[PDB]
């Protein structure tokens, strides 16, 4: 039983401010990649930001670039993405998702991307 | 004043034997202040009958080793399952030394501890009182040998009626090394059947067989034909088998992703069960059969896989995420599913009037045929249980899993000599098994799946301590990873 | 976006279906990666297929993928009512971002 | 001989098992309240405790009680009667497997054609009893969860039982 | 006995994976993953059953046979168990009946582990390349001997043996019922999700005494006549085996156990029976095994299993948990003319060729 919970969705005045948490439990956190993706009302998934197994390359879809930064505590396993600087295409259901690779040991610096393995429900970001 | 024993624990690997010492170091109370009581569900309340007992409860410890964990280290275990089809106890070598006897004093409202006495320990090798250690009870030697335990206390269950008990029951006053010698048990085996029961056919050849294919020609009236059509690799579900999947009795599928489960309290109710002198008994864990069907592994049999408690799981209702369940994935080939029926028979006579009508086979004893794998064995899970003495039984290999034997190793029971004076002991304990092995001699070409510790990243290291001290065992570790043709 | 898929499709229970996402320059199925995702509403969407047709433990075997070219699809045979949700098909790109396509609603009549 | 123990008491009754079984199904009376919570098998709750061995097979019969007024005011001896049938031949199910007469404390209850056997009690069903239940179906959010009665049961392993061609199964006779 | 054989040469010399997916994939049930050797084996499992080298060209427009000599026959024996055991489960390619009869050698392929068409990880891939093997050109012979497990004697000639129920077909169509009952009236054994027919199954009587016109539907060994077609062939071109030799001590297939009484009468009730439809093993059953024919299988392979019970196959034969093994032969792939230049890439012209001899 592998779960994360999505926390922090709300109501934010275009140009606000919000925080997301992803709070991880069952499995070991810091041994995945954590990624948010984003579901605008009416549309289908979109991919907002990623972060590596030991955080050293971090990504940006191109739209969200610069306005939002994804980072982990792991002193307790969570995950933050910071919302600044919102607009109204930010409305949506922010979903958290960890890249699947079965074996953790790698055997090729490039190895095959194998897509999301584990989902949250996710919460609603509502701007107005 | 003297030493009268050293510390043995360690592994030896000599070509297919495996040596496996383990020392630990007990602590031994005073159970009943030195007497035997009477106990029974009346002075717990004895609210229902099915949880009706009766028996006694006697000063008695005893050392209980009967978990694999005990005997091998997680490497000596990953070690273990990896390279072997097959493992069995040959001999078991014991010893008890370095014994310690402490007296406590109160002086004034403080306590004082100071030396003192002898220890009573004995084995029972005649099988001549109740035998506990296959009940898979607690008060074994901890997992890690940097840990010191408690013994147990030794109490026994007889004949009752309700809380009352019955002329037939019986009292039974239980009133340094040795060496033991395993009765001779099949190897258990270790390794997942590469194929399944129905397709061990020759794919690319027909059989010479013939089955009926169409029992009309068309749509309509008076339309009875009889067309028979030869069995093959096009159809494979109707060919005939010279061999028949094993016995099942049907589990309650739960599952756990919680909204999928109905909205009622069906635990109890809807579970199996098998009733036995008017006393309802839960079937646990129940014949060898597989958790699930593929895909469907979020799911599993109520009552019929083992449970383990994660490092400090507390006592009653617990979370799903404080217990560890196994499941039977790998049987899956050669036994029906827990939670599906056996198959389907026929219920009547077709005929012009009444059509051909089938029912479903819920529980299904053995046929002559049938094949099956047994239940796995786990780092945590027990060693053997000892055979109910019977005029029969069949396949005696026990449900929980292990090695069944007539004659496992014997009861060792230990108290301190009455002197009361409250006291206690302590002292080391070295058990040794010496372990035969089969080596895989398997043609496979393609890679074995073989368990690994993930390369991780986290706070702490699996099978290892954390910042407090606490050993912990994160998951339940099956047998059966290499794999044999069925 | 930059993954074409078809708006909406459709079928009676027992019939197979077969989704299909096209995507448009190299990037399409980087390494291994074409993956479908199956959402339902209001809940955590799941990742049908992993690599152009290898599907995880959890997946029923009623779905499977093909990659034929520049297309890849989802075929979903013995469909059923529980079947119905959005479907999306995702892949990799050149830069490390993930790409998902509009995704097709299955409504089984 | 006959046991001194029955066969699902051979354990310890003062030490708690290390399984685990699911004790509670719900949190409470209302709706979408399903949970998971388990509970460790001890002393407190013994019929829940996971067993190595099971008992033995049990092919039912009807139960007659000697006082007369209680049995059904009908002719039952031939038609209530369990039996075999073979080559179209119907044969009365005599004596039977080996089973317990009747649970403890009922001595005015035999099964029919069953003949007391109560010593065997401890290990052996009882024969005019199910040997046990069994799931009928699935379970979901629509669908309650089912139980079906067992009226036989046949060898499966881990059974033990006391006793009263090509092949044969435990040749002692009946 | 004796044969004399052809072998050919399978697959182009290649290991070819096939799934169901090849042949259209079928349904569940059907579904199987597996491989297809180059490889062809011995069955002479059947009881009625009881070195030269050709090489084709293709001149003009015809095809000339000529002897060639220096070209090699491989052939070994698994006497390890390390293959996959096809030869129980009664397929066709046996020796023939008619000793003045030559034979096609068949291909050996093995199935695996699968679901629908893909496979797991648990899945196997045997080359039989890796076996160490005795290489036979035309002059060369191969022998080898083999000694039984001690088994049962085979029997021509308490209460009654297990059963589990099988649906009843008349041979008189009138009777049968206007419906297709053929795949949803047969009782069936599913496995992993795969319902899969009960065929023979436990040994049973064919027929209560008196009527010989019905038949279980799956629980008898139905054999072809001479000549008789592969689909859809009519109740005269199959030849029907009855087991109601085995009547006296065994229930009959069409038939239910016994009763068992349901309830618990009163002065309130009336007592109920029911109807026994499977009975497993109980203790005191005695019961004879399936007969062999003529063209029944000798033996089977006892799967390799932690449990079993009377061993003894349901299709008739000797359950033998060391059977005789699988004698595995092929023709050593002699390659066309290579290029004048390295390519790395594996040879993939051979010589057309294909091998005869005796047994």
């Amino acid at each position: 039983e592998v779960q994360l919970v999505e926390s922090g969705g709300g109501l934010v005045k275009p140009g606000g401010s919000l925080r997301l948490s992803c709070a991880a439990s069952g499995f070991m956190f810091s041994s995945y990649s954590m990624n948010w993706v984003r579901q605008a009302p009416g549309k289908g998934l979109e991919w907002v930001s990623s972060i590596s197994r030991s955080d050293s390359y971090i990504d940006y879809a191109d739209s969200v670039k610069g306005r939002f930064t994804i980072s982990r505590d792991t002193a307790m396993n969570v995950l933050y993405l910071q919302m600044d600087s919102l607009r109204a295409e930010d409305t949506g259901v922010y979903y958290c998702a960890r890249t699947h690779v079965f074996n953790m040991f790698r055997e090729v610096i490039n190895d095959d991307y194998y897509g999301m393995d584990v989902w949250g429900q996710g919460t609603t970001v509502t701007v107005s | 004043g003297s030493s009268s024993g050293n510390w043995h624990c360690d592994s030896q690997w000599l070509g297919d034997r495996v040596i496996t010492t383990s020392t630990r170091t007990w602590a031994l109370p005073t159970y009943n202040n030195h007497l035997y009581k009477q106990i029974s569900n009346s002075t717990s309340g004895g609210s229902s009958n099915d949880n009706a007992y009766f028996g006694y409860s006697t000063p008695w410890g005893y050392f209980d080793f009967n978990r694999f964990h005990c005997h091998f280290s997680p490497r000596d275990w990953q070690r273990l399952i990896n390279n072997n089809w097959g493992f069995r106890p040959k001999r078991l070598n014991f010893k008890l030394f370095n014994i310690q006897v402490k007296e406590v004093t109160d002086n004034n409202g403080v306590k004082t501890i100071a030396n003192n006495s002898t220890v009573q320990v004995f084995t029972d090798s005649d099988y001549q009182l109740p035998y506990v250690l296959g009940s898979a009870h607690e008060g074994c030697l901890p997992p890690f040998p940097a840990d010191v335990f408690m013994i147990p206390q030794y109490g026994y269950l007889t004949l009752n009626d309700g809380s009352q008990a019955v002329g037939r029951s019986s009292f039974y006053c239980l009133e340094f090394q040795f060496s033991y010698e395993f009765e001779n048990v099949p190897f258990h085996s270790s390794y997942a059947h590469s194929q399944s029961l129905d397709r061990l056919m020759n794919p690319l050849i027909d059989q010479y067989l013939y089955y009926l294919s169409k029992t009309i020609n068309g749509s309509g009236q008076n339309q009875q034909t009889l067309k028979f059509s030869v069995a093959g690799p096009s159809n494979m579900a109707v060919q005939g088998r010279n061999y028949i999947p094993g016995p099942s009795y049907r589990q309650q599928r739960v599952s756990t992703t919680v909204t999928q489960n109905n909205n009622s309290e069906f635990a109890w109710p809807g579970a199996s069960s098998w009733a036995l002198n008017g006393r309802n008994s839960l079937m646990n864990p129940g014949p060898a059969m597989a958790s699930h069907k593929e895909g469907e592994d979020r799911f599993f049999p109520l009552s019929g896989s083992l449970i383990f408690g994660k490092q400090g799981t507390g006592r009653d209702n617990v979370d799903a995420d404080k217990v560890m369940i196994t499941n039977e994935e790998e049987i899956k080939t050669t036994n029906p599913v827990a939670t599906e029926s056996y198959g389907q028979v026929a219920t009547n006579h077709q005929s012009a009037q009444a059509q051909a009508q089938t029912g479903w086979v819920q529980n299904q004893g053995i046929l002559p045929g049938m094949v099956w794998q047994d239940r796995d064995v786990y780092l945590q899970g027990p060693i053997w249980a000892k055979i109910p003495h019977t005029d029969g039984n069949f396949h005696p290999s026990p449900l929980m899993g292990g090695f069944g034997m007539k004659h496992p190793p014997p009861q060792i029971l230990i108290k301190n000599t009455p002197v009361f004076i409250t006291q206690y002991s302590t002292g080391q304990v070295s058990v040794e098994i010496e372990w035969e092995l089969q080596k895989e001699n398997s043609k496979r070409w393609n890679p074995e799946i073989q368990y690994t510790s993930n390369y991780y990243k986290s706070n702490n290291v699996e099978f290892a301590v954390n910042t407090e001290g606490v050993y912990s065992e994160p998951r339940p570790i099956g047998t059966r990873y290499l794999t044999r043709n069925l | 976006s930059a993954l074409t898929q078809p708006a909406s499709v459709s079928g009676s229970p027992g019939q197979s279906i077969t989704i299909s996402c096209t995507g448009t320059s190299s990037d399409f199925g980087i390494y291994n990666s074409v993956s479908w995702y199956q959402h339902h509403p209001g809940k955590a969407p799941k990742l049908m297929i992993f690599g152009v047709s290898n599907r995880p433990s959890g997946v029923s075997n009623r779905f499977s993928g093909s990659k034929s070219g520049n297309t890849a699809s989802l075929s979903i045979s013995g469909l059923q009512a529980e079947d119905e949700a959005d479907y999306y098909c995702s892949s990799f790109t050149a830069r490390s971002t993930v790409v998902f396509g509009g995704g097709t609603k299955l409504t089984v009549l």
